[PDB]
């Protein structure tokens, strides 16, 4: 979709987003969203 | 005439405002979350 994988710095705050995520992205509440299971969980290369 | 603000009122509670001088440039914005599960 429209999402980049590419690395970040990810600021970390402190809410809990993850409420009922993975039964809502299952749903597809989010325009578009990334699934990542397993060994592709890393920074992808620059 | 009532001289309202959007800041004079309590709706931007919901809303932070930011002041972004050049708005019709935008093309698009984005925002990328990554939720570790």
């Amino acid at each position: 979709e429209g999402v980049e994988n590419r690395p970040f710095p990810y600021l970390t705050v402190d809410a809990d987003l993850l409420s009922n995520l993975r039964q809502s992205a299952a749903e597809g509440l989010f325009h578009s969203f990334d699934l990542l299971v397993g060994k592709d969980a890393r920074e992808a290369g620059i | 005439i009532q001289y309202v603000r959007f800041l004079e009122t309590a709706l931007a509670v919901s809303c932070v405002n930011t002041e972004f001088k050049d708005l019709s440039r935008m093309i698009d914005g984005k925002i990328q979350f990554r939720i570790s599960v």
